[PDB]
């Protein structure tokens, strides 16, 4: 996603002294490179999704985000000439736009085209810039996108000594906020159509150039190109700042059943797409590749292939509207990334364990780990803190105790837990209470008068009578009741 | 933050004095069904000691690993009740460390301790380093300074006044400054950089809180002074909870609509961001095998709040049985979709906006896409023999190298593709039959005798149809296709003769059985 | 008196006239000690004449030279040159006139200042017929003898001006340019020159340093040689019109008018000294009797030379006579009055200058 | 028969004789001095025979004679006049014949040809060689000469006081009267000498080896016969203090004349200072600095003039000079009297000293009296009253002169580029100087509450100078023209070459702006004339700000604002 901020402002319409050749206005020279990076991003960056807002005292999205470059080229061209430059209201629509159409988490590279002359005012970005600051509120600077942006500026104004007379501190402080994830560009020269070129191709070449990678699997190989370009990751600020990026040839090493993998948490989806290095279809389409087995096989089979993505990092291939292509994850880099699955360097082929463990029918599976130490929703922790939980605890305790002896043993491991619980929590007269309900439902003992019932019922209230004491007796907390014989 | 922020060293304490064991005033009823006795109030020790322990629940549901925390009751001495090893931080030995303690003492000795002895102990314990720092400062050798220490001390107990509050204010102060200096010159001991301090005051319902809440106070560079006040029994549990809340920066979901009440769970906030104070999600029908793979972009682990009650227990006894639950935002969009991954929930975080990578162009048209004859069910049985599994044996390889699975993975891999025609067509020794076991057995790291057998017998009926001229698949004379397929079989053999030296043993006997013109 | 004549007879001449040198100095010293005015007697010029080849006559002048050196008293080393050089009338004078002649020209070779003062002082104290004879002797030895030797005699200028005073005064009484023989050679005229423009004052010493008590005996030498100096630019161009070397009779003339300038300045700076020793009007150093012979010898050779040929030289000597009596008349040298200038020179030739002399 | 005769005879031999015989000749000359001594041909022939020998000795002598004994002979005095003539190889010649004789008869003869001259110029030096030759004649004609030097200027009537009399005077004459102890000259000759003295000083120095100095040596020479340049001034301040609270005539005397020399070498220190040809011209200017908002210190740039802080310290103690002068009644009058004695026009210099002070005292009033003097007396060079008129105009709130003065004073300026300040008269300075000045006229103008809106206008044209520092100013402008609307202004698109200055005004036509109906121009065409004045942005903003002033002379009008 990239959103070509293009200032309209009555300020970009200055001619502009070239020698040689006629007047050309700066909006010309600006129409001239955003037309050649258009040009090559439909030809060697076609699944880009691109948008052009322009810019002046309002903004506004002549076309929506878009495959269709030759909507976008012919745009640059028919161009009204809106006055009054303000930067903040248009950082705030280009923040609108992105969130409500790709969400929070997708990249949006921003080139943004201003001219050196920020304004005068209110709207202007020096006021802006001193003001919001210290004051931000609701209506917050709107410079630190919410999402990993990257702010380009082509300040097309001559040299930095034409734009360092008046202002460029807050343009170059503007991209600081944010967090230094950008680069100024500026037209050194007589600002001559071969200076631009170069400028916009230096543009090009830092942020539109595809990630060409040769995809490995054992000695099987073919050369693709993961769009979108991977973002660096960084694992933390404090033990290991140095940002990773990812191999350039992707080594698979091994598959894992659909079914077994769940539902990963990735970084960002990527196509795969193979590159060849009518022809397309009449030369390259008729020679195999590898990108096509291995979607197809995928497809068919239903599973996925961790790729080693370079040192502690790991990945996914897998396969899938109705149509469908070969799209990569980006695991969490780290050691087990994935919680279910082990320390990923530690999963190994079938052929070295003992037996084949997904079985010979294809029942079993390793797949998922159980952890080492069970958690509390799946134990059986003893939550008092509302009255509620402590009054269902002693109702069941009471409740099972009438079906005694039948439910003897449910009733003496509760009444442990109660006692357990009871001791650990220092809750000794609940422990006496318990005994005084258990003498009452012995009262209230039915005309049945089971014999070894009533045995029962006596021994635990008289192991709560000690209990309750608190000495050394059994409020040792391994010192669990048993029932008489 | 990073691994060591400033949550992942706390260190709890507890008034342990006999001013620490009187009722706080708040009876309770857990008589329901004669003439029942008179209701029985929780000790405030039993309140401040429970509500930690479900603070400490639900930090180790959330947080299983990187996040420790101690324990140390101050009474007349200074226990710490568990050390800093991940295998000691567990809640059941908490449990048994505090059922021995035992109940607070009534009438030892009032007044002959304070909590002061708690708190420089957790300063002094604040100062070791954990096992997870012990890794970190080893793996930075002649650079493991960044690493920063923080960490946070909690206290509950019944100040008298707020003279004393300042009191312990000071003492803290002067023995953070103490224990630093003694680091100083140390090199087991870390130095103490931020440690929040946290002093909830718990007093009987119906009694006037002899202390007035305060703010944030630094009174150092390496502390931060919090102290609240609260009524004890469920102020004390909702502080608490609101403490862990807003700790380790955590949210909250409610989510509702469940067939059979509500249910709420307390997660990781940055699950949130896709909204971006309960967020109130509601359940949706969950389908058997509608699609499988579902794009998640954050696995955040669960913790109910309310963890026996009924809608807590269904929810999470219908889960742990296997099947997923996908929740839904309040036109509607598919969002969150909980899971049990072998008995820890987590809450996935599902992407239901426009995806950038849609309309991608289609397979047929991009290269390698104008043929069709793969082997696509071939290759699904080369890859459903290299499927995955873990080892917890780590075996050794030749002598004192335990050798890493996923390298033996890598290896197989390149192993079993060092000849795998790409196209039907191109070859003819796989398509036939005949040489399927051969196929399947010679790419092995070492053939077994009884595999031996096994290429023996496939070679010898390779040689059986080529006597017999048996009409072998197209794939050009009749001769020609044998002498081809022959070829093939030597080529794949031949790739494979340093794998062991029974693979140049079968390789010779190709070549003596072979009908080389 | 006789001992030390016969102490002398047993010793050779040479140590003879040593011991009797040294023995006349002491019995000097003590006459002069007991007297102030000693008397030579004698004894000692019979001693001299008795004691006192060419190597023994140098060694003799020799000693004679050392020992006047060595004496320190001028008044008995001036009495014993008297006693040793003094006329005596006798046969004996000639070889006195030559020792005495051979020990001035040896004195003034070797620059003795005591021998050249007795020599000064003595010329003064003796008739004219002596000094005559040595002037000649000494023009004859430093100008003709040996050529360059009378650069010596220049020095002696600077030693003894005294002396060259004394010489002056008796060449200019020897060369009275009466006859072709008696022309002064060019060498003594030069040296005389620059002697005179040296210092006008080398001819007025003889005048200053002896007391004016008496007048000199007549046929003696003169105070001073003014009376040459004039005599000799008088005649100058007569005496060369006599003997006729353009170049020489050009330097010559030169010559005389630079001396003639010279005796006027002497003239002038004397009527000075006279004022200031009272002496004007009263001493008069060009006596009238030494006018007439050579007012007689213009006159004769005026006659002789023919004045119509030789007219330039007669009016040139006219006018330096008339020159010359006017600035001695003015200066009080000459104590005459104009009757008898204008007597004396009426016989003279008519000349403008000598006629306004005499008529004032 | 006649003794001349014989005395042209004698002579005329003599004189046949020299080119043979000078010694011959000398001694006919000789016995024809000695028969007639009274003869004055014979005595001279031989005195020229001398001269001609350039015998000093002899002819040195001669020259005595010929003078104690015949003194009447024009020949003698036509000699003597041609050994002054080489006093004033043959120069020193005749110069060593001077030193033979005696110092009583060369006086005697000196003063005999002062006499004898007619001309007073050639008499007064004649007579200047005897008194430095004879200090000791000092007293008997020392003053006498400077009288009659005094009168000789006078009666020739001189426009200036410099001549070869007051010349003569003050270098030569003056300082031998005053030197000489023996020689007691009156008080009030005292002060005329002085007063002649200090004239020719400041005569020399306005329009010789050290005029200050001359001038300072014979003012303390005159201070100490009665009885640093900043120094004395606090010293006679000191006496001031002492004598001037309470016939005291030296202490009057003092006070004023030390105080008006100490002013006059202050002054023209100063002068010198700024603009120095009249002694890159610096005019003392006031520009209000804060124009987008006794003691006083003169700000002014160091790359102009390094010598700031001396010049800065010379106007002062000149300031205190002028004013302590001033303050006694007594010393006033007799300033005014001295003053008037000289001339009263006082030249250019002390008229532009006097200007800048009156400029620094605060009454600006004399200050455009004295400019008016000035400009009569009278950016290029010579137009420094134009900007001390203007700004002596705008101090006191005049608001139609000063923009009158200041419009005229940029008709002369040709070039494509409150505190007292102090700027050059190069156009790179006195062109903000204008500019600012201008804006706070309009700005004070226009901001009056009123209905003007040419005002407005014109305020806005002139804060493009020096942008953004009006940024302020010209938002207060366009929130005035939101409030008020329907902005007038036919000329705004002639001047108004700068784009935030259009982009505003462009942003006003919009919605967000509100429909200000703007009238720029004197619904398309008022977008299409952006269309083309953009394309004048990057043109020399100087050059058309001057255009704009110069061809809009109705600004006067537009002043009554």
């Amino acid at each position: 996603p990239t959103v070509v901020v293009m200032d309209v402002s009555l300020s970009m319409t200055r001619p502009v002294s070239i020698e040689g050749s006629e007047e050309y206005q700066r909006k010309h020279l600006a129409a001239h490179g955003l037309t050649m990076l258009f040009e090559h991003m439909a030809t060697n960056y076609k699944l880009e999704f691109t948008a052009l807002v322009v810019f002046s005292s309002l903004w506004e999205l002549m076309v929506p985000f878009t495959r269709d470059y030759n909507t976008l080229q012919e745009a640059l061209s028919n161009m009204d000439d809106y006055d009054k430059t303000c930067l903040e209201s248009a950082l705030v629509g280009v923040c609108n736009i992105v969130q409500q159409e790709w969400g929070g988490a997708i990249p949006c590279q921003v080139v943004l085209v201003t001219d050196g002359c920020l304004g005068i005012g209110r709207g202007s970005l020096r006021h802006s810039l001193a003001t919001q600051n210290q004051r931000s509120e609701s209506n917050r600077f709107p410079l630190p996108f919410p999402f990993p942006s990257k702010l380009y500026i082509m300040c097309m104004a001559n040299l930095e000594e034409l734009q360092s007379t008046d202002s460029l501190e807050c343009l170059e402080r503007l991209i600081d906020l944010n967090n230094g994830e950008g680069q100024i560009f500026t037209i050194d020269g007589p600002l001559c159509l071969k200076n631009v070129q170069s400028m916009f191709g230096k543009l090009i070449d830092l942020a539109y150039t595809p990630f060409h990678a040769v995809l490995k699997c054992g000695h099987l190989t073919a050369d693709v190109q993961v769009f979108p370009r991977p973002e660096p990751f960084v694992v933390d600020e404090e033990i290991d700042p140095i940002p990773k990026v990812i191999n350039t040839d992707l080594e698979i090493v091994g598959f894992i059943d659909i079914a077994d993998i769940s539902s990963p948490p990735v970084l960002s989806r990527h196509l795969v797409l193979p590159i060849a290095l009518n022809s397309a279809n009449q030369i390259a389409g008729k020679i195999p590749n590898f990108c096509v087995l291995l979607h197809g096989s995928l497809k068919v089979e239903g599973m996925v292939a961790i790729v080693q993505l370079g040192p502690e990092w790991h990945g996914m291939l897998y396969s899938q509207k109705k149509k469908s292509n070969l799209m990569m994850s980006l695991f969490e880099p780290g050691p087990e990334p994935l919680p279910w699955l082990g320390k990923m360097a530690q999963l190994g082929p079938i052929s070295d364990a003992k037996e084949n463990p997904y079985g010979e029918d294809d029942n079993k599976s390793p797949f998922p780990l159980q952890p080492k130490n069970k958690r509390s929703y799946a134990q059986n922790v003893t939550v008092w803190i509302k009255p509620s939980g402590l009054q269902t605890d002693v109702q069941k305790i009471l409740r099972n105790a009438r079906k005694l002896p039948e439910k003897t043993q449910t009733f003496y491991k509760e009444l442990n837990r109660l006692r357990k619980a009871a001791l650990a929590f220092g809750f000794l007269d609940l422990l006496k209470g318990v005994a005084d309900m258990l003498e009452r439902e012995c009262t209230l003992l039915p005309e049945t008068a089971h014999p070894d019932a009533a045995f029962q019922l006596t021994h635990a209230a008289q192991q709560l009578k000690l209990a309750s004491t608190g000495t050394s007796e059994y409020a040792a907390y391994d010192q669990n009741i048993t029932p008489l014989h | 933050m990073k691994i060591f922020s400033e949550s992942h060293k706390t260190v709890f304490v507890v008034d342990h004095c006999p001013y620490m064991a009187e009722s706080c005033r708040q009876h309770v009823e857990f008589d329901m069904l004669i003439i029942p006795l008179a209701p029985i109030s929780k000790s405030l020790w039993t309140c401040s000691v429970e509500s930690s322990m479900e603070y400490c629940r639900i930090m180790y549901d959330i947080f299983p690993f990187k996040k420790l925390v101690n324990f140390i009751v101050s009474d007349s001495g200074a226990h710490v009740l568990n050390s800093w090893t991940q295998e000691d931080q567990n809640l059941q030995e908490l449990m048994a460390a505090l059922a021995a303690v035992g109940p607070p003492n009534p009438r030892a000795d009032p007044e002959c301790c304070s909590i002061l002895h708690g708190l420089v102990a957790a300063v002094e314990t604040l100062c070791k380093i954990t096992e997870y720092q012990h890794e970190a400062r080893t793996l930075l050798m002649e650079n493991a300074e960044r690493v920063g220490n923080r960490g946070r001390i909690i206290c509950i107990t019944n100040a008298k006044s707020d003279s004393h509050v300042r009191m312990l204010e000071d003492c803290v102060q002067e023995t953070i400054h103490e224990h630093n200096k003694l680091a100083a010159n140390s090199d087991h001991l870390m130095q103490i950089q931020k440690c929040e301090l946290v002093l909830i005051h718990t007093y009987p319902v119906g009694e006037d809180s002899l202390v007035s809440d305060r703010s944030k106070k630094e009174l150092s560079p390496v502390l931060t002074s919090e102290v609240h006040s609260v009524r004890a029994g469920r102020h004390l549990a909702t502080k608490l909870n609101i403490l862990v809340q807003q700790h380790f920066d955590l949210a909250s979901t409610t989510i509702t609509n469940i067939p059979m009440y509500d249910v709420e769970l307390l997660h990781h906030k940055d699950a949130h961001v896709d909204f971006l104070e309960t967020i109130t999600l509601k359940w949706c029908t969950p389908r058997t095998n509608n699609i499988e793979l579902h794009y998640c972009t954050g696995a955040y682990r669960i913790s109910p709040v309310d963890v026996n009650s009924r809608p807590s227990s269904c929810l999470t006894n219908f889960l742990l049985n296997g099947r997923s639950v996908l929740l839904e935002q309040p036109s509607k969009v598919i969002s969150h979709m909980l899971s049990s991954h072998g008995g820890e929930i987590f809450l996935h975080v599902l992407s239901s906006s426009r995806s950038i990578l849609e309309d991608p162009p289609s397979i047929s048209e991009g290269c390698g896409g104008r043929v069709t004859d793969y082997r696509i069910t071939d290759f699904g049985e080369f890859m459903r023999e290299n499927r995955l599994t873990p080892f917890l044996d780590p075996r050794y390889k030749i002598d004192g190298s335990l050798e890493v699975p996923l390298e033996r993975a890598k290896d197989q891999l390149e192993k079993h593709t060092r000849y795998w025609p790409m196209i039907i067509s191109q070859t003819t020794i796989f398509n036939m039959q005949a040489v399927v076991p051969l196929a399947s057995v010679i790419v092995k790291e070492s053939l077994t005798e009884e595999d031996v057998l096994n290429c023996q017998k496939t070679i010898y009926n390779l040689v059986d149809m080529e006597r017999k001229n048996d009409p072998l698949p197209i794939s050009p004379k009749r001769d020609e296709q044998y002498r081809i397929m022959w070829n093939e079989l030597e080529t794949l053999v031949r790739a494979h003769i340093n794998n062991s030296e029974k693979h140049q043993r079968v390789l010779e006997c190709l070549m003596a059985c072979r009908s080389k013109p | 008196m006789s001992d030390i004549r016969h102490s002398l007879l047993r010793r050779d001449a040479l140590s003879a006239a040593k011991e009797v040198l040294y023995h006349l100095d002491i019995y000097f010293s003590s006459q002069l000690q007991s007297a102030p005015l000693p008397i030579v007697d004698k004894g000692p010029v019979e001693l001299l004449e008795e004691f006192v080849n060419s190597l023994q006559e140098l060694q003799l002048l020799e000693i004679m030279c050392n020992y006047f050196q060595e004496q320190t008293k001028d008044s008995v080393r001036q009495i014993i040159f008297s006693s040793l050089f003094s006329p005596q009338g006798n046969k004996a004078d000639d070889s006195r006139m030559s020792l005495l002649g051979k020990l001035v020209s040896m004195a003034v070779a070797v620059c003795r200042i005591p021998v050249l003062e007795c020599a000064a002082s003595w010329l003064q104290r003796t008739p004219v017929v002596y000094c005559v004879r040595l002037a000649k002797a000494l023009v004859d030895d430093y100008c003709c003898l040996v050529p360059g030797s009378i650069q010596t005699l220049k020095q002696i200028f600077s030693a003894s001006p005294r002396f060259c005073c004394q010489f002056i005064t008796s060449v200019t009484a020897l060369y009275d340019l009466s006859s072709d023989d008696l022309i002064p050679p060019m060498d003594l005229l030069e040296m005389i020159v620059t002697w005179i423009f040296e210092d006008p004052r080398l001819i007025l010493i003889t005048f200053l340093n002896t007391p004016i008590a008496a007048n000199l005996p007549i046929g003696f030498l003169e105070l001073t040689p003014l009376v040459g100096l004039i005599r000799w630019c008088v005649k100058a161009p007569l005496a060369y019109k006599r003997k006729k070397g353009v170049g020489m009779d050009r330097d010559s003339h030169l010559l005389y008018s630079k001396l003639h300038l010279s005796v006027l300045q002497v003239l002038m700076t004397l009527q000075l000294h006279l004022t200031e020793k009272n002496l004007y009007g009263r001493l008069g150093l060009i006596l009238f009797d030494h006018m007439v012979p050579l007012v007689e010898e213009i006159n004769r050779l005026a006659d002789e030379l023919n004045p119509l040929n030789a007219s330039q030289e007669i009016e040139l000597s006219l006018d330096r006579l008339a020159q010359a009596l006017q600035v001695a008349m003015a200066s009080g040298a000459l104590l005459c009055t104009r009757d008898d200038l204008r007597t004396l020179c009426s016989r003279l030739p008519h000349n403008n200058l000598l006629q306004l002399v005499i008529s004032g | 028969m006649s003794a001349q005769g014989d005395c042209e005879f004698l002579v005329q031999r003599a004189r046949e004789l020299v080119p043979q015989d000078l010694w011959a000749a000398k001694a006919w000359l000789i016995t024809a001095r000695s028969l007639y001594p009274a003869d004055f041909n014979i005595q001279y022939e031989m005195y020229t025979i001398e001269r001609n020998a350039e015998r000093t000795a002899t002819a040195g002598r001669l020259l005595y004679d010929m003078f104690v004994n015949f003194p009447d002979q024009p020949v003698v005095w036509r000699e003597i006049s041609i050994i002054t003539s080489a006093l004033r190889k043959q120069t020193q010649f005749l110069r060593s014949l001077f030193e033979t004789l005696p110092g009583r008869v060369q006086c005697e003869m000196l003063l005999k040809v002062t006499e004898q001259c007619f001309n007073t110029l050639e008499r007064s030096e004649m007579l200047l060689l005897l008194l430095r030759r004879f200090p000791e004649t000092v007293v008997q004609h020392g003053v006498g000469l400077g009288e009659a030097l005094l009168e000789a200027e006078t009666i020739e009537e001189q426009e200036s006081p410099v001549n070869c009399f007051r010349k003569l005077f003050v270098c030569d004459v003056l300082p031998l009267i005053i030197n000489n102890h023996d020689v007691r000259l009156p008080a009030n000759l005292l002060y005329k000498y002085l007063n002649k003295a200090a004239e020719f000083y400041i005569n020399y120095v306005t329009r010789i080896v050290d005029p200050w100095e001359r001038l300072f040596k014979i003012l303390n020479v005159v201070g100490m016969r009665c009885e640093s340049y900043g120094d004395i001034l606090h010293r006679m301040k000191d006496l001031c203090r002492y004598m001037n609270n309470f016939a005291h005539a030296k202490y009057k005397n003092q006070v004023v004349y030390s105080t008006m020399l100490v002013f006059f070498k202050n002054a023209f220190q100063y002068v010198n200072s700024i603009q120095p040809s009249l002694f890159v011209p610096l005019v003392l200017l006031e520009d209000v600095s804060n124009v987008y908002g006794r003691n006083r210190h003169i700000v002014v740039n160091k790359a102009e003039l390094a010598n700031s802080t001396e010049v800065l310290e010379s106007f002062k103690l000149a300031r205190e000079s002028w004013e302590l002068l001033y303050s006694l009644e007594f010393l006033d009058k007799e300033f005014t009297r001295i003053c008037l004695a000289w001339k009263t026009d006082t030249w250019l210099w002390l008229r532009i000293f006097l200007t800048d002070m009156i400029i620094y005292q605060g009454q600006y009033k004399k200050a455009i009296a004295s400019l008016h003097h000035l400009a009569a007396l009278q950016t290029l060079e010579h137009q420094r009253a134009l900007i001390q008129l203007a700004t002596c105009h705008f101090a006191l709130g005049e608001y139609r002169m000063t923009c009158e003065k200041v419009l005229d004073l940029m008709c002369y300026m040709v070039l494509p580029i409150s505190d007292l300040k102090l700027l050059p008269c190069t156009s790179k300075a006195i062109m903000p100087y204008c500019l600012h000045l201008m804006l706070a006229c309009f700005k004070l103008r226009a901001f009056t509450d009123n209905r003007d809106d040419m005002a407005l206008g014109h305020v806005i044209v002139l804060l493009q100078q020096e942008w953004p520092r009006g940024e302020n100013l010209f938002l207060k402008a366009v929130n005035k023209i939101c409030q008020q609307g329907n902005f007038q202004y036919e000329n705004f698109f002639n001047y108004v070459t700068n784009i935030d200055m259009l982009e505003e005004f462009a942003y006003l036509r919009t919605q967000e702006g509100g429909k200000i109906h703007l009238e720029l121009l004197p619904k398309e065409d008022f977008r299409l004339a952006m269309e083309r004045q953009v394309s004048r942005c990057g043109e020399n903003l100087m050059v058309v700000l001057h255009r704009f002033c110069i061809n809009e002379k109705i600004l006067l009008l537009q002043t009554l604002t």
